[PDB]
């Protein structure tokens, strides 16, 4: 209680193109740069204030390592400001709040900026692990490592597989799918939703989280393009691609290929005030746990959630909005339909009943994952505005923001409404 | 004595030092070699001292070429030769001594002093922005000062720097390496124990000494895939080079520059006759091209270049960071392309989203070019860029403080404009706009505060020419005005400051000029030899790529606006077409092609203007327009526009369009003289006696009692 | 004073191999597991009770991404410990122990493990910017992507360089060295210094926070390689590589391309004197600031150190042993004359004189750097316990250890002696 608090300013997202359209052009380490200037642009903050910036990537351009040095540089922030990046599978972004959260309460430093920024169309397809010994190379012992030879040129590839048991995103995603008693039909309702729900949220225009800027190759400018809605019959007809056609994730209801950045501003709350900057929000308790990638690969958010409201002293219903991220459908209700139930909390931790039951109407209004895309690396920085301002919009002043990793971990933080 | 020059011993080696307290930059002259002569034969006096180096200890350039004023120091034929003969001895006294030597750069070497550089025999050069090697010869129209073109090919070769000493231009030291000038570089160095360049211009002491031991005894050798297949391979090319050069000269300008080919028959001659009697053709050669016509007033023209980048209004007091281009489009993503890259923050005003991408393309399009030449680093050509946003409606503008308008012009809406985008601008601003037409003080009674707005113009494509100009109101303070020229000069193009008129001063001139463009083709001349025609006499651009230049738009309402004050007697007179030209819906330069067009006969031919006949030959002409261009031209400072009309043509031939190797409207008074032209005016006297009347001031002085303007 | 302190338990390394020994067979996450389970070999903790490891790379082989993750797992670690990496250019490893003290003194988690794990051997040769391109082609349109085609077949490479100016690491290194009035001779010195006390450190064998294990292709075991010693005079003929014969850096007295990873444990006190693990030291305070790198590049610490002395509040001659770590001969005496000076702390700051005076009597004793290589983002976790184990050896209580990074960054923090 006399640990100081901790305030997320206003927060900047670029918006999310599908890949194919105009970031295919782009240089992994540019609109870290863009996002970074929109978030100088609705700040008015001294470029020389702000303190320690960290950001969070996945793929590591390795042409320039540590994005966030030189993308700080680039913006022409004064470079009396350390920088390094954290990289995670999928929440790298909201990592780097948790570790800017620890950065402040240590009590050493002033403000955060945390970001994450991915690319996902230029993927690194490196060379072989043996052609690579041709640095070697870098008059007859020139000829003579170029000596052996025989026809092994192969570009490997980044089969993103999570290397722990050798089998892609989709194959665990409808494994946990199927095993929680999920039909199609029941899995394509929450997918209308995340589309119906996220029209309407760009009509009304209020999602107003986006800083545009120009794509420097091609032509106007950008705004977001994930967006479509149809009908449930035109939806079933879509014949699975993850697995032969008995399963039940097709591509029409899962997270594409998408690229895009985000940052924001983590403030101390007394300079916050001494400053003066209308503040968004506060940032309370943090769990952070992992699952075991054989069984419970994405099951996620739902181990971590009555480990964090344990932590914080308070109950599950009395919540007053939640955002959970998904990444497939019905991956997200069957976090819904686990905790819904016994025997699940039972034989993996010891006697509780029901500690979830998340009651559908204050969920994902403002569409979350599958409506704008899903960035590999910066969801959770988006997420976090995307409790904010919507938690002030209507009443309620707490609500938990929870994210599940490809790897098994998990992310969930609770997140208070404005101080005044 | 030691008064500019100066050494000592250290290692045993003689560290000549280059300085000069009185002006900023060294210069070359005969008070620089009348001690730099009795230095050297003191080294060569010597036996201790084994290898000798030269340093210009003074920060920034390394000398300058000829100085300005001793060059242009009015002395007859012999005496010029006589003296272009001496300062040559000199060089060949130590380009081949016993006692080996070494020269080093850390400036902007220019002019003469590659005649100090090459002669030696190992020149050592420092990889950074500041440091430029240059040969301004032909720019200021001669042959350098003590001939080095009979070397330089000897060097690197003739075609390969053929197209380096005629073409002006400057090399920074990083070709030079892979061209061959000089052979080895070294970076300079941050911070020292002393301030952190003090201790550049003293490290390359030490270098050059730790060369220089190396060279007494021979560790290294002076001995260092294009030029090599050249290397040994003209027996009989011979014509078939210069021949190709020969009319490459006059491709690419006209044939009326008798400067740069006067230094061609030089390599021409240098090659294949007498090397060593070739140094004693040019002084048969730069006593004519300096003593000539087409260079004296040359030399005015760079006094006034480097005369107007200068901030000439007491201190910067307050200097701008930030700027505010109120309208995108082509002037002012225009001058974001330039205000961008020296550390100015931008911000630029939009209506829509629908002309941004016509806008950031300019200042994107017109950037990685220039890293396409790789003038600067992939890295800070984006950091550049960034430096630059875009808003759409107004939250920012209270951080500016500086704001220049730039929308399509009317006397209406930027009356509203100004008025709307007055109240979110702190009071330590500076309003200003680039006005083509109507004035500032019909505009300038109209905002809150009246004395913090100026005017600056500029020039349609703003890249490639280099000039601004000011437009000063009754009520611009001296602060104000001050605070201007710093945007002006640390922007770089050079500044001229002009006192207002009804008209001001650029296009005040051109419509007189631009009213008779049609009047070649009011009879039928087939203007499309009229390019020919007026590029003849040195114009580069022609009047018909001149109206093709100015936008067709615009041309309306530049023809109306001093016609309606007083361009219809000698603003003009002649019948105006050009809306004419436009009812059809002509769209000049977006509409891509020019002027056959088989529409503009229609014009002429509609009714029978022209049965009119006068002997008006080409040559006729050329001097009717000039001759009425330069009334315009000395009809201004008549009211007073400006304080003295010597920084006059300083402006009006750097982006009017006006041809050098002709002196300037304010310089035909002199080698053209004023009787001359107003015979030529007085041959065309009665010919109409309403516009092309001569102006008072200049025609009491011009004839009888020898009178210039200050000369 | 209330806050808990935080303590450093024994730290293995595994021994650094010269760039073409055994080390060319391996797998950028292998060593990890390596040093990982040496660490989990002699402190004989409950393997469930390691709470939060973090580890931290900068080369990022991206066929497995968050090395970290699986890299506890390969280790039979009990999988409800989250993990993530850390990215920086050279000081990565020791800014794990940065961010781990945060996660500590934070007061949410028990314990953790620090690791720096790279190989410079397999350098990340891509393929190229738009041959990658045809990642479009994974029966017409297969066709027509292949349509378009040149010989643009080029590989690009990671040619360290820092981006930020475009110029490798040596051009920087001797203009700083060469700035501060650095002779041949006197960058010598100390380059026989640090090989001198290396192999009386190896001779007598206390060097002992060394685990071996067994590379699987080749034949053994390791032990450290990058011992030599030589003469003076047999030094100044070797011609330098990073600049024209005029200058003053070579491949002697220089780092080299050597590879190797690093662990330790960090708990909390509490629970140190709980369980009763005899410690090694506690880990107070830390600075962590960044320089503009067109200027000073490799001044590295010695911008650092003054500001952790009066954020500790002490004074700096009444320290009882440094360790600075190096990169280049020179650059260790650049940033020993340049602060033995005034003018310097003056005009980069505000009123201070002489606020670095090292004795050089109670520097890098047992060698640092150049002694048996330099992993370019695995020092600094070697670097603690060769202040600890020294500091312990001979009396005193404190001393700092500063690193500099590539890219402008430096580190320095204080280290105390053991709580008994």
């Amino acid at each position: 209680p006399n640990i100081r608090n901790v305030v997320v300013v206003d927060g900047v997202r670029t918006p999310f193109l599908l890949s194919g359209t105009s970031y295919k052009d782009l240089m992994p380490h540019d609109l870290a740069r863009a996002a970074l200037t929109g978030l100088l642009h609705r700040t008015s903050v001294p470029k020389e204030v702000v303190d320690y910036i960290i950001f969070g990537t996945v793929i590591q351009e390795v042409k320039t390592s540590n994005v966030a040095r030189e993308a700080a540089l680039g913006a022409g922030f004064s470079d009396k400001t350390p920088a390094h990046t954290v990289t995670m599978a999928c929440i790298s972004a909201n990592q780097a709040m948790t570790t800017g959260v620890g950065l402040i309460a240590s009590g050493q430093c002033d403000v955060i900026v945390a970001g994450g920024v991915e690319l996902m169309s230029d993927v690194p397809i490196r060379h072989s692990r043996k052609m690579r010994k041709l640095m070697l190379d870098l008059g007859q012992r020139l000829s003579l490592i170029s000596k052996f030879r025989f026809n092994f040129l192969a570009p490997e590839l980044p089969a993103v597989s999570e290397f722990s048991t050798s089998e892609t995103m989709g194959h665990s995603a409808d494994r946990l799918a199927a095993a929680f008693a999920v039909s199609r039909l029941e899995q394509d309702e929450y997918a209308l939703r995340s589309h119906s729900l996220a029209k309407k949220a760009q009509d009304e225009g209020l999602l107003s989280d986006v800083v545009p800027f120009k794509v420097p190759g091609k032509d106007t400018v950008t705004k977001d393009n994930g967006i479509r809605p149809s009908s449930l019959e035109q939806m079933a007809k879509l014949k699975p691609a993850f697995i032969k056609p008995y399963g039940t994730v097709t591509a029409a209801n899962s997270s594409f290929l998408t690229d895009g950045a985000s940052a924001m501003l983590i403030m101390a709350e007394e300079k916050a005030l001494a400053m003066g900057y209308k503040p968004k929000a506060y940032l309370r308790d943090f769990m952070y746990v992992s699952q075991d990638p054989k069984d419970q690969l994405l099951l996620g958010p739902t181990y971590a959630t009555p480990k964090v409201l344990e932590k914080a002293g308070l109950t599950m219903n009395d919540i007053d909005a939640f955002e959970f991220h998904e990444a497939f459908s019905g991956q997200i209700l069957a976090n819904f339909k686990a905790m819904d139930s016994d025997w699940f909390a039972e034989n993996y931790m010891g006697r509780k009943t029901k500690v979830g039951l998340p009651p559908l109407e204050k969920f994902n209004n403002w569409g979350g994952s599958l409506s704008l895309g899903h960035p590999f690396g910066a969801t959770g920085c988006r997420l976090v505005m995307a409790a904010a301002n919507r938690l002030r919009k209507e009443g309620g002043q707490y609500g938990l923001v929870a994210a599940c990793a490809a790897g098994g971990q998990g992310h969930a933080m609770i997140v208070e409404a404005y101080p005044k | 004595t030691r008064t500019h020059i100066n050494y000592g011993v250290k290692g045993d080696v003689a560290v000549v030092r280059i300085n000069s307290p009185n002006s900023k930059v060294n210069t070359l002259s005969k008070e620089l070699h009348s001690e730099f002569s009795e230095v050297m034969n003191e080294i060569w006096a010597s036996d201790q001292i084994r290898s000798a180096v030269l340093i210009s200890s003074k920060p920034g350039c390394f000398i300058a070429g000829a100085d300005i004023n001793m060059l242009a120091a009015c002395k007859t034929l012999q005496e010029v030769t006589q003296l272009s003969q001496e300062a040559q001895r000199i060089v060949e006294k130590l380009e081949k001594s016993t006692k080996p030597i070494v020269a080093a750069i850390n400036g902007s070497c220019l002019g003469g002093g590659l005649e100090v550089a090459i002669s030696c025999q190992y020149r050592i050069a420092t990889k950074d922005r500041k440091t430029v090697l240059g040969t301004p010869e032909v720019l200021l129209g001669a042959l350098p000062g003590a001939g080095g073109t009979q070397r330089l090919p000897k060097m690197v070769g003739v075609p390969a720097a053929l197209d380096m000493m005629l073409t002006g231009r400057s090399i920074r030291a990083d070709r030079a390496k892979k061209m061959g000038l000089v052979d080895q570089l070294v970076e300079p160095l941050g911070p020292g124990l002393k301030p952190p360049e003090e201790r550049t211009i003293e490290y390359l002491e030490e270098v050059a000494i730790t060369f220089a031991k190396g060279l007494a005894d021979k560790k290294i050798s002076p001995k260092r895939e294009k030029l090599t297949a050249y290397a040994m391979t003209i027996p009989f090319v011979r014509q078939q080079v210069y021949k190709k050069v020969e009319e490459k000269v006059r491709k690419q300008t006209k044939g009326l520059y008798p400067a740069p080919l006067k230094i061609i028959d030089v390599v021409k001659t240098g090659i294949e006759q007498g090397s060593d009697a070739g140094y004693l053709c040019e002084s048969q050669k730069f006593g004519e091209l300096v003593m000539t016509k087409e260079s004296k007033a040359l030399m005015g023209l760079y006094h006034g270049q480097v005369l107007c980048k200068k901030n000439k209004f007491g201190a910067p007091q307050k200097d701008v960071k930030h700027l505010a281009i109120l309208g995108a489009g082509l002037m002012g993503a225009g001058i974001a392309q330039v205000s961008v890259d020296k550390g100015l923050k931008t911000i630029l005003k939009d209506a829509t989203l629908t002309a941004l991408d016509r806008g950031q393309q300019q200042v994107f399009k017109g950037l990685n070019d220039k890293v396409k030449k790789k003038a600067l680093t992939s890295f800070e050509r984006d950091s550049i860029f960034s430096n630059l946003t875009g808003q759409l409606d107004y939250q920012g503008f209270e951080k500016a403080d500086m704001v220049i308008e730039a929308v399509f012009e009317d006397l209406s809406l930027k009356h509203r404009v100004l008025k709307e985008v007055e109240a979110v601008i702190p009071d330590h601003c500076i309003f200003a706009s680039n006005t083509s037409a109507l004035p500032i003080s019909e505009i300038a009674a109209v905002s809150k505060r009246p004395e913090k707005v100026i005017g600056m113009h500029y020039f349609s494509p703003v890249d490639k020419m280099q000039l601004l100009e000011i437009i000063t109101t009754e009520k611009t303070s001296k602060d104000t005005s001050a605070s201007a020229v710093a945007v002006g000069l640390k922007q770089g193009k050079v500044i001229i400051v002009v006192k207002d008129g009804p008209g001001f001063y650029t296009t005040r001139c051109l419509a007189p000029m631009m009213s008779e463009v049609i009047r070649i083709l009011q009879e039928g001349v087939d203007p499309k030899k009229l390019d020919s025609l007026t590029t003849s006499f040195g114009f580069p651009v022609g009047a018909a790529t001149l109206v093709d230049e100015v936008g067709v738009d615009v041309a309306k309402h530049v023809a109306e606006d001093l016609g309606k004050v007083f361009g219809e007697r000698f603003g003009g007179g002649n019948p105006e077409l050009l809306t004419q030209m436009v009812s059809k819906g002509f769209l000049g330069r977006k509409s891509g092609k020019g002027f056959l067009n088989s529409d503009m006969d229609s014009i002429l031919a509609s009714l029978k203007l022209p049965p009119k006949s006068e002997v008006s030959s080409d040559e006729d002409i050329q001097f009717r327009l000039v001759t009425r261009f330069v009334n315009e031209a000395v009809m201004c400072l008549q009211e007073g526009i400006l304080a003295t009309p010597a920084e006059g043509d300083i402006g009006a031939v750097f982006g009017l369009g006006f041809p050098p190797c002709l002196g300037g409207p304010f310089r035909f008074v002199d080698l053209y003289g004023a009787q001359k032209i107003v015979d030529r005016l007085k041959k065309y006297e009665a010919a109409y006696g309403k516009q092309f009347t001569p102006c008072q001031l200049l025609a009491d002085h011009a004839n009888s009692p020898n009178k210039k303007f200050y000369q």
